[PDB]
Order: structure tokens, then C-alpha cells, then sequence
């Protein structure tokens, strides 16, 4: 008592789970269907 | 023969902790003689002052 | 050398008082300033390139302020006298080989697991007193110890003639058997020696040894050859190589942190201390309180070293000057 | 601070002048050998870790051998003494602009394309007689050369009262024209500075400038307001800053051509050489000849230097000794 995360209580082990959104460069082309113009 | 903690030395050469001899487990009891203790659920302590 | 710090030390050398700040010329002198009402202590010194002031002591957070001398900082060397256990033979006998080994423990490391083990050894034989003994093993000893090809200075022996029985005659890998001319030599003394010092790189610290004794079978029984009692201590290693460690590191806090890493672009202070010089040392050790909720401490410290001459001149003045200028009782060693 | 060289140069200090090899016992000792034939004149000197010895000199096949005094290595700081043009005005005519430019040829560069200038500016006054046109001047001029916001000295500004002649009147930024009370200003003599110094790293080198004047229109003709002559110089630099300079790179021929440059593993040269010190040096010149083909010359040379006091006491007692051992001429200064 003093007013934190162990690693293993009683045998088992402390899994620590993080997700996370990272930022992805990518590319947005503009390509033309070869048989009809679109 | 720790020689950091064993600080007497014996006058036969070597720290004079290598001379003595220990008798741990005299037969067998069907328990542990010696072992160590813990509190049930005790976990180590750990807080940071920041 | 790298100590351990309570939240700071500083550093400030007392070369010279000079009572007023209009004085300060040379480098290294100090006046120590205060106010009327006994608020706060500071000191001017002189730096090399310019005048620099210390931390403001609030002269009513001090925790202690004493000032120690110049011979409670010299490291005493410790001794051996390697004898003939009496009880076991009052003179060597002629069959057995007479063997001392060396126990030393911080060789080449910091641990007592970094060991070192160095002999002497000596065949006796019929008509060898004690002393033709003595003469014979501290020979072969400092062909051992005392030789031109050891890395480092390990330990250094000295024989005792019984006519003079206080000074010491050394032997070292030179001596012959000619050389020592005495029919009174009845102990070995193996002496603690001054290992190398570079500025702050390679501090002053010792190899402790503890003489071992191999057996001689006196009569059908192998019982130890001697027995080494440890003798009060005569020569000293000086402060001088303590405090311009001491020194080097604490300019690092009113400085650069490094002191030459990178060598095209170093700030190279400028030291002021002789390492062939012994110092005294005052340590006023202060701390901080806001004054509100938060009373916590930050502990500090100012370290004033001055020379001493043996009556401990430079010290006492500059210990007076502080006395009466903060209003603080430090005890005039 | 790298010198050129023949071929390789061996500085030896000269602390103390002993007369046997068994006297060497502290560093900076030296003692001028040779023999009774004279055919081979060395040197040996007490480093911090032993006796050295020198090159064996072949007292036949020396080229030249002289001993400089301390006075000949002082630099002499160049002072420029600004009058007013008397041809012009003696007088500050009313209302034109009276500025100078310093210009200088080195600031921070080894060429005298890399150039810097410095301005002052008065306009003058209805009675602005020429005593307060100089005191106004030196005010200018130091406030903007003499600021501490300056990465490098560049020049002093020292006025001259006309009944002294021969005191400077120091003018800095701090100093106002309150306290220049002389009503009788002649000239305003600007003298270049020293420059900072560190061993090894930075040289002894000087920032040179001759004060320049731009036209005042005085009688509808743009005429310069002022001369700039060049009087004898009178402050020095001392030769504590060369000769630390000088020994540091013959401590690479002797010792570690790695100074300091993976710092913590190096083996670090104690320089014998006090840095605030004058000395004299004595150029011992010389060669080395094969025996049959190999006539080709390695002309070498080793050079000494001692710290005198005025007249020169330890000098001429180092020649007063390899002029006995050695049967040389070298001429006493």
C-alpha cells in the first residue's frame, strides 16, 4: 500500500497485447481500359 | 570457494569456507526438509517516483 | 576516477585568498562572499578565463560542513613479517623444500575472482642458520616480484637485520648474496606498493597479497613452514593523485560532460591542481526547499580543496574566512 | 602548429643542467655528453618514465649550430597612430560625416581574400575643437570593435594625450566620455591583439589591418580627413605560445604520431614545456653519412630549450657546456 504489472502471477505469464494503426503509403494510378476509352 | 564473500582465508591454502562440509539431506523424509517461502499471490513490487 | 554523487558535487580550488572581489587576479584564487544578514554564502573563484561564482548556499539548509586533512586521505601501505615458525623449527632442516607463495586477489580485474599467485622458493640445507635463510628467500623473491619484465609493481620486500631491527634494506632482482652482508636477518618484510597513476583513465587503487606458506615434514607430519603477521604500516601514498581525479571529474557538471572524445574538437579545460601536491579538503554539503508545498530536498554539495604544508596553513585561513563571513562553525582541523 | 623540416627534428628540454648520468632524477634534467676524442657529442634527459638519449651527434659532419634569445621569438604587435590631416583641416569642419574603416587582411581565413572591415562613425560639431573629434572617435570605434559579443579580439583602441606622449588611454565599449577628461588628444592609436591559443590544435597567428578613410567634402573638393602611419611598436607576445607549439611536434618524432585521436586508448606524452614561460633555443644542425655509396646526407637536427629570466642564466650555461664536452663554437647570446 503505498497511498504495478508483474510479470508472471501464480505460474502464468504477463502477455502484453498492442494494435496499432500504422500509416501506409500508396499509390492511386489512373489507368485506361485498353478496348473502350474509360 | 567464492573468494568475493569467503573473506577469512584458511591457513592450508584457499578461502577458509572450502573446508567445511554440510550434510543436507540425511534419508529421505516424504516432505521437503528445506525449502524456501512466499506469501500466497505476493507480487513483487514495482512503482516508479517521476 | 568516477564517484558517486549525492544529486551534484562541485569543485573549487583554494590556491589563494584574497578577501575582496576586486583582488581576484591569478587563476585559482577565492573569496568567499555572504551578506550581513546570514541568508546565503557563495564563492568567487578565479577560473582561467574569467571570474565564476559557486551555487548559493542558504546558509539555514546546511546538513554538515567539516573539513578533513591531508593525512585522512593517504592510503597507509600494509606490511607482512614472514618468519620461522619456532614451534614447528627453530632452524631449517636440510631435506625439505622451503616454498612462500603470494596470494594477491585484484591482479588485472576489480574482483577477488581476478587472483594472482606469485613464489619464492629456497632448498635448505645443513648449516644454514636463520639468517643465511632470510638471505636466501628474499633473494628469490625478488627475482619473483621485484623483477624488470612484471607488467605492473605488485608488492616490495625488505629484509631486517636484528643490530638495527627498524630500517630496511631493500632487495631487488639485482642484489646478489655478497651484497647483504649480515649474520642477523630474522624477518621478511613485504611491502604494499604504489601502483601506476594516468590523469583521470587509471585512478589510485591497490593489489592486496596475504603471504601463504607451502609445508615442510618436519617429522612424519606436513606441517605448515611459517607464519606472517601483519605489521603497522610506514609509507604513505600521498593525495595528490586523489584529488586531481576528484577534481577532473567535477568540472564535468560547470563544463563539458566529455573531456576529449572526438579529437579534432575538444573545449580542454584547464586544470588547477598539482597531482604532486597534498590537499586538504573542506565539504559543505547543502540543500534546496521551495517554500510551499513542495519542502522535498535537492541535496548539493561544494567541495573547496586548498594545499596543505604540514601545519595546515592555506586550510585554516580559508576555513576562518568562511567562519565569520556565512556565521557557520566549521571545526578548524 | 606544424613547422617544416630538412629532415626529422628532435626537441630536448632543458629544465636543470646536471654533470653526471646518476644526477638525472626528475623531468626536465639535462647533461651534454661526449667523449675525450670529441667525435660524438649526445644528449641525455630525464623524461617522465626515464633516462633518454639523443641522437649520437658525429661532431665532424655539423652544419650550423646557434642559440637564439628569448627576445628575437616575440612577435611585435603592430600599432597605427590616426592624426587628422593637417594639409585638410587641423579642424573638425562643421556638419561632414568623418568616418574610418579598418580593414582587415586575415579574420578567419589563411588567405587575404577572406577580408573583414570595421566601421566608426562622428559627424562633427559647430566646436568641435580636434581634442573631442579624437574622443569622440575612440568611443565610436571601441563600441563596435571592442564588444563582448565578439567571437575574437580584433584590435585595441588607446588614445594619447598630447601633454603625457607617452601613456595609453585604454578606450573600451564600457568606457564612456565622461571618464576621457583630457583636453588634449593628438592621435589615436589602434594596436592589433592577440589572438587565442590553444597546443597543438590552433596556432599563434595574427589578424593584420591599416585604417582607412573615407572623403569629406570641405571646400567642394572630397579630400581624406586623416593619415595612418605606422609607429614603433611597444607590447610583445611572449614565446610561451610558439615553443608550446614547438615542442608538441617534435612529440610525434620521439613519442605517438596518434595524439589523443581515439581518445580513451591512447598512450598520452607529458609535455615538459611550461606554456607561459619564455625560453631560448639552440638549433643544433647536423647529418649522418654512409660508408661507401650511401654519401647522401639525412640532415637532421635537434633542438634545446630552456627557460631564462631576463639575462639569459640557463642558456648560457647549457652552451658554457657542450662548449667544453663537445669542442664546439657555439657563440654565447
Amino acid at each position: 500500500f503505498f497511498d504495478l504489472l508483474p510479470y508472471d502471477l501464480a505460474g502464468n505469464l504477463r502477455v502484453l497485447r498492442l494494435y496499432w494503426k500504422s500509416k501506409r503509403k500508396i499509390l492511386k494510378v489512373k489507368s485506361y481500359d485498353p478496348e473502350t476509352g474509360e | 570457494d567464492d573468494p568475493v564473500r569467503n573473506k577469512i582465508l584458511h591457513p592450508m591454502g584457499g578461502v577458509a569456507f572450502s573446508y567445511r562440509y554440510d550434510i543436507w539431506y540425511i534419508g529421505t523424509m516424504d516432505q521437503p526438509n528445506i525449502f524456501k517461502c512466499k506469501i500466497k499471490g505476493d507480487n513483487e513490487y514495482r512503482g516508479y517516483q517521476w | 576516477m568516477v564517484i558517486s554523487i549525492n544529486q551534484v558535487r562541485q569543485l573549487y580550488v583554494a590556491k589563494a585568498l584574497k578577501a575582496n572581489t576586486a583582488a581576484l587576479t591569478t587563476a585559482g584564487d577565492i573569496v568567499p562572499k555572504a551578506d550581513t544578514a546570514k541568508t546565503t554564502l557563495y564563492f568567487q573563484s578565479m577560473s582561467p578565463a574569467g571570474i565564476v561564482a559557486s551555487d548559493k548556499i542558504n546558509l539555514k539548509h546546511v546538513l554538515y560542513a567539516k573539513a578533513t586533512p591531508s593525512e585522512a586521505l593517504a592510503h597507509k601501505l600494509v606490511r607482512y613479517s614472514v618468519t620461522l615458525d619456532a614451534d614447528v623449527s627453530a632452524t631449517p632442516v636440510a631435506g625439505q623444500n622451503y616454498i612462500l607463495r603470494l596470494a594477491f586477489r585484484q591482479y588485472i580485474g576489480l574482483s577477488e575472482e581476478d587472483q594472482y599467485f606469485k613464489y619464492g622458493e629456497v632448498i635448505a640445507r645443513s648449516g644454514m642458520t636463520a639468517s643465511d635463510f632470510y638471505k636466501k628467500m628474499a633473494i628469490s623473491l625478488a627475482k619473483n616480484l621485484e623483477n624488470k619484465t612484471e607488467s605492473t609493481p605488485l608488492v616490495n620486500i625488505y629484509l631486517i637485520s636484528a643490530a638495527a631491527a627498524s630500517t630496511d634494506v631493500p632487495v631487488t632482482s639485482a642484489t646478489k648474496e655478497s651484497d647483504l652482508t649480515a649474520t642477523d636477518y630474522n624477518q621478511i618484510i613485504i611491502e604494499e606498493t604504489e601502483q601506476p597513476w594516468v590523469l583521470g583513465m587509471m585512478p589510485q587503487a591497490f593489489i592486496p597479497f596475504t603471504p601463504q606458506f607451502l609445508t615442510i615434514t618436519v617429522d612424519g607430519e606436513d606441517r605448515l613452514w611459517g607464519v606472517a603477521t601483519v605489521v603497522t604500516p610506514t609509507k604513505t601514498v600521498p593525495d595528490g593523485h586523489l584529488i586531481a581525479d576528484l577534481e577532473y571529474f567535477c568540472m564535468g557538471a560547470r563544463g563539458d560532460i566529455y573531456r576529449g572524445m572526438g579529437y579534432p574538437n575538444i573545449i580542454k579545460t584547464t586544470y588547477l591542481v598539482d597531482p604532486g601536491a597534498v590537499y586538504d579538503v573542506l565539504d559543505i554539503h547543502y540543500f534546496y526547499t521551495g517554500s510551499n508545498e513542495s519542502v522535498q530536498k535537492s541535496e548539493k554539495t561544494i567541495t573547496l580543496v586548498a594545499v596543505d604544508d604540514g601545519s595546515h596553513t592555506a586550510m585554516n585561513a580559508l576555513i576562518g574566512a568562511i567562519n565569520t563571513a556565512s556565521g557557520l562553525t566549521i571545526a578548524t582541523l
